[PDB]
This record gives structure tokens, C-alpha cells and sequence, in this order.
């Protein structure tokens, strides 16, 4: 069970359940349209999403909920995973975001889709944000753990409960590998807070992201597949 | 739905 | 400066005596019914709400540290995210209802919306938030408000908001495991909060479009802020 | 956006 993981069998868990990093099916022989563009990330959403699931599947907790409930955190929180990995992956290229190996773009490509620049600076910010408070992968798992059982939690009494108390052995898990890197007591709290105030940040990216989305989807820029068709629904635009 | 397929296979 | 060196006790004690009021609506009383009407009740409250909000910012140790730029940007992007948290705040008392205003008494697209809401005034009455507790995360949401040796002057005085909601955990005598947890919750809630303000702007520029409920020229210029 | 500017002042 979750609750009876140690921190370090929790950070081991999370850990072996990374996600393959794949690749895009950037096409090199054309030149970049906004549709082409927003065609490569949405085609690479779809193709994440399948491994984002196996991957929820063992964030300890998560398969003890029913179906509609892991559902529901998914469809709140998939941006967000997505954009979180984003940053992550981008932390030691400053100045790009490595959506894939082969699909490394600066803030001038990105320019290429109207209205995604905005976002695209944000998560320039964000992934420099990770650089500079030196992130470390096993804090990225935890936090990447926390936002698929938190973002959907409040919108669902002994469910959540249980949630909320497998967020609090993640939290228990954060503070063990802060006090373990030699950081003092008062440093802990401080970081844990840095690090869970950023989360509110990948919030605002995520909307922000849906509502592009909804308007690429809206003016026929892309086709969306059925999964992304829903996933899109649920954040009822 | 089909994230709800998704999670059973 | 002087915000740096504040203890966790007089952090408190500014942040509480910088309280705004709690304002009374437009509300009449029942006896039309709603149309938006509402929203006409909502976008005039939130209006008033507004100019104690500005005078409450300069009162958060720190804020008036900052450029005059970088104080109207924060307020630019928090203010619907503060008004929230303290309706939350207010409704803790009234389950399944939320307390706009003493006169104006909301139950249960605006659904999901007070949904979101009254969930997290149902998570905060769970949690038996303090008011000393409400009030740093008032100013957290101020000073977080959303995405540089001032970016550094904004992370010290986060960092000393965060002491001090530690500091009155540690004082309400919760172990350390229990004040790591709790604060962990709190700043989770502000996701949500940062959530139902995001989608609550959405719905204020719709209104904005349609041009049927009057907005505040103040109004006007801060949902203009949230588009460009 | 100067109407913020001008209370802040
Ligand atoms: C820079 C755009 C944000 N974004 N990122 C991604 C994205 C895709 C894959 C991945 O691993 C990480 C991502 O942030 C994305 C996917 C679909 C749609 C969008 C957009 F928000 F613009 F509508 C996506
Ligand atoms: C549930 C409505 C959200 N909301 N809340 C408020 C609001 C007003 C006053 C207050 O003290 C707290 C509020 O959340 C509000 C004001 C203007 C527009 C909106 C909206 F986003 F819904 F369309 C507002």
C-alpha cells in the first residue's frame, strides 16, 4: 500500500515509472505553418497521453480510486503533467523548449502559431525557475506526482481522504530528500514552499494552454483526435 | 470514453 | 527592508490590522429575480472591493518595496484570485452556500464555477483554517501572483510569509511532520485558487463582449491587463 | 491601465 511506502520506496517507485521521452514527427523537407506546428505538439500530446496513463497507473495511490475518479484527475491534469516534463526535459538548454529530441524550439519559432508565444515565454521562465533552485529529478517526480492527484481532487469524502493522505506522504517523501541533500529544517519548508508555489504557475500555463487549444480547434487550425477531443471537453470552454 | 478504455487496457 | 525584519508575531499582527471591510451588495432583496441582475451584483461589489484591495497591497510588508510597474502588475494579476479567497474565507461558516456579501447568500456557465468555490470553502472549514493562517495566504497569492533582485525581493519575502505560517503551526502545537503537511495543503488550495480565477476571467470578458452588465472603467482595465 | 497606477499613487 501508498501509506505504508517508505520515502525512499516512494522516491524508487515514481522513479521506475517514468514515461519513455518519445519523438516528434517533425517533418524537416517543409518549412513550419502554425498548422503544421500545432500539428506537431498535439500529435505528440496524443502519443505521451497512452504512456502518461501507464505511468498514473503506478503513482502509488492511483489505482486504488475508481474509474471516473482516475479519469477525472487525468482530464484535469494532463496539461499540466505534459508541461511539467516540458520544463523539466528543457532545464539544460536555456533558452529552448525540448518538446522532443528532434523538436528543439526557440521563443522565434514558437512564434510561428499566434497566441502560443505568451505561453512559450512562461515556460522559458518556468524551466530557468528549475535551474536556478537546482531541481532535482527525484523532487520532479514528486511534484509531477502531486499535481495528477491534486489538480482534480476538490471537484469530485472518503476517496479524497485517501488522496489527501497519499499527498502527504509525497510531502513527507519532498521534505526527507531536502533534509537528506543537507538542507536545514528552515530550508526545507522554504523550498518545499518555492517548489509547490510553482505548481500554481504550471496551473496558469495549463489554462492558458486549453484556451489556445480551444481556439486552434475552434478555427480549423488543427484536426484533434477523439482523445484529445475529450480531453479538451472536460475543460468545458 | 475514451481515457476511461484507455485505463483498463 | 523593514518587511525582512519583521518576527513571525508582527508579520501577523500587520497582516491583520490590514483587513479590508466586508462590503454589503446591491442585492434587492429578494424581490426581482435573477437574470444578471447577478452579475450586476458581483461586477458592482467586486468594483468597490477593488479600492480597499489596493490600499490592503500596500500594506503587505514588502509591496511597497517594489517599482509602482512591478505593484501594478501584481495586483493586475491577483486581484480576482484575492476577492476569491476571501469570498472562501467568508463562506466558511455556511456550508453549500457562498456569502458574496451579508445580504447577498448564494446557493448552488457560472455552476462550475461556485462549485470550485464552495469546494474550497468546504476543503478550508475540513481544515479549520485561522484567520492568522488566511491572511498569509492572502498576501502569498499577492506576492506569487503569476509568471530580476526584485524577482529576489519577492522570494525573501515569500520566504518570511512561509516562516511565518510555520511559525503559527509550530505555536498551535502541531509536530513537525503535521506543520510540513499543512502547509503543503494550503499552497496546494492556491492552484485551485489560481484555477477559479482563471476560469472567472473568462467569463468577465464574455460579459465584456456581450455589453449587457455594466463594468467599472477599473474593471475594464484590469481584465484588459489579463488579455495582452 | 493607469486607473491602478494613479490609486497605488
Ligand atoms: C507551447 C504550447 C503549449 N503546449 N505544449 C504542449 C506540449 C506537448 C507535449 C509535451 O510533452 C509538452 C507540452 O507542453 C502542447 C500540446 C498541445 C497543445 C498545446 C497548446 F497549449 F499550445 F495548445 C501545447
Ligand atoms: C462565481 C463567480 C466568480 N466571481 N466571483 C466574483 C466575486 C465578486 C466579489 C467577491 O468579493 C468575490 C468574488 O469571487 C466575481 C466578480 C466578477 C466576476 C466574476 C466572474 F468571474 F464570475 F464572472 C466573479
Amino acid at each position: 500500500l501508498a501509506l505504508s511506502l517508505t520515502a525512499d520506496q516512494m522516491v524508487s517507485a515514481l522513479l521506475d515509472a517514468e514515461p519513455p521521452i518519445l519523438y516528434s514527427e517533425y517533418d524537416p523537407t517543409r518549412p513550419f505553418s502554425e498548422a503544421s506546428m500545432m500539428g506537431l505538439l498535439t500529435n505528440l500530446a496524443d502519443r505521451e497521453l497512452v504512456h502518461m496513463i501507464n505511468w498514473a497507473k503506478r503513482v502509488p495511490g492511483f489505482v486504488d480510486l475508481t474509474l471516473h475518479d482516475q479519469v477525472h484527475l487525468l482530464e484535469c491534469a494532463w496539461l499540466e503533467i505534459l508541461m511539467i516534463g516540458l520544463v523539466w526535459r528543457s532545464m539544460e538548454h536555456p533558452g529552448k523548449l525540448l518538446f522532443a529530441p528532434n523538436l528543439l524550439l526557440d521563443r522565434n519559432q514558437g512564434k510561428c502559431v499566434e497566441g502560443m508565444v505568451e505561453i512559450f515565454d512562461m515556460l522559458l521562465a518556468t524551466s530557468s525557475r528549475f535551474r536556478m533552485m537546482n531541481l532535482q529529478g527525484e523532487e520532479f517526480v514528486c511534484l509531477k506526482s502531486i499535481i495528477l492527484l491534486n489538480s482534480g481532487v476538490y471537484t469530485f469524502l472518503e476517496e479524497k481522504d485517501h488522496i489527501h493522505r497519499v499527498l502527504d506522504k509525497i510531502t513527507d517523501t519532498l521534505i526527507h530528500l531536502m533534509a537528506k541533500a543537507g538542507l536545514t529544517l528552515q530550508q526545507q519548508h522554504q523550498r518545499l514552499a518555492q517548489l509547490l508555489l510553482i505548481l500554481s504557475h504550471i496551473r496558469h500555463m495549463s489554462n492558458k494552454g486549453m484556451e489556445h487549444l480551444y481556439s486552434m480547434k475552434c478555427k480549423n487550425v488543427v484536426p484533434l483526435s477523439d482523445l484529445l477531443l475529450e480531453m479538451l471537453d472536460a475543460h468545458r470552454l | 470514453k475514451i481515457l476511461h478504455r484507455l485505463l483498463q487496457d
